[PDB]
């Protein structure tokens, strides 16, 4: 995972 | 009207993807992927070219310098990495952000970077040294989007403090602040730099005067509501707003008229990045962990 496809 | 066509289909990335860009000349496209990993595709026939690895976790956003030579890559691991494009080595690990990396962006000369991160500061670093030359305590929460002017004289950044802000690179201080507060997940300068464009997570993309401190346009239709999604100013042919979107679309307006003038379907993920080739009429989009590819798409305007 990373923060970007993680999202919010 | 634009007429957009798939033409390739990038597999590999065994995650979402995060972002692609084309190099300045045009020939390469670059992705970073949630898998660790940047590859580096063919611009105008989509043949993988290299992979390229040494982050120990995933990878956000990925910018290439103006001659094409080198890329900077932002991470979870908390750093970013400059690479040689050619020998895929890691010339500097760049330490300093306490949280992931989120967004990172060459200067004009691209003697410098600028980074944004969860940490809610922005970083500006010397590409020959790796060093830190400022953080700015640039923002209340995350930092979702920085980026120079067309002379690096300008960053300006977005996050999901609801804020836009306009720095001077020189001396680091905040120049201007857009606060007419919805999430912002994305923002970028225009090419000839008096124009700002800033999606927010209302689903609405507004194109903004800098000078003036006004919102031009407003473009909406599209989904975006949780990710922070690119979005370019398409001007090879016409001039269009083109974004990815959370109903796996690619969505393309008319810039000045602000109407839907496309929207390409094949993905099966949101579309969480595209980007427009510097001299053809070419779009490149990638999608999330369910899609996992990216779409090279070609356009006769």
């Amino acid at each position: 995972g990373c923060a970007r496809s993680e999202g919010f | 009207k634009p007429n957009y066509a798939l033409k390739f289909t990038l597999a590999g990335h065994t995650k979402a993807v995060s972002s692609v860009k084309f190099s300045p000349n045009g020939e390469w496209l670059a992705s970073s992927s949630a898998d660790k990993l940047i590859k580096i595709w063919g611009a105008y026939d989509g043949k993988f070219e290299k992979t390229i690895s040494g982050h120990k976790l995933g990878i956000s956003d990925v910018a290439w310098s103006s001659d094409s030579n080198l890329l900077v890559s932002a991470s979870d691991d908390k750093t970013l990495k400059i690479w040689d494009v050619s020998s895929g080595k890691c010339l500097k690990t760049l330490k300093g952000h306490s949280n992931y990396v989120f967004c990172c962006n060459f200067n004009p000369q691209s003697n410098l970077i600028v980074s944004g991160s969860f940490d809610e500061s922005v970083r500006i670093w010397d590409v020959k040294t790796g060093k830190c030359l400022k953080t700015l305590p640039a923002h209340s929460d995350p930092v979702s989007a920085v980026h120079f002017n067309r002379d690096g004289s300008l960053i300006v950044s977005s996050s999901y403090d609801g804020l836009c802000r306009i720095w001077d690179t020189a001396s680091g201080q905040c120049l201007k602040t857009l606060i007419d507060n919805p999430p912002v997940s994305f923002v970028k300068f225009s090419p000839n730099g008096k124009y700002i464009l800033a999606a927010t997570l209302d689903n609405t993309l507004k194109l903004w005067d800098y000078s003036k401190g006004k919102c031009l346009k407003t473009y909406t239709g599209h989904k975006n509501e949780k990710y922070c999604i690119f979005a370019n100013f398409s001007v090879t042919g016409g001039k269009w707003i083109v974004s990815g979107s959370e109903d796996n679309l690619v969505y393309i307006w008319n810039l000045q008229t602000k109407e839907i003038v496309q929207k390409l379907q094949g993905h099966t993920d949101v579309v969480i990045s595209t980007a427009c080739h510097p001299t053809e009429n070419i779009i490149a989009s990638a999608a999330l962990e369910n899609d996992k590819t990216i779409k090279l798409w070609k356009s006769d305007c």
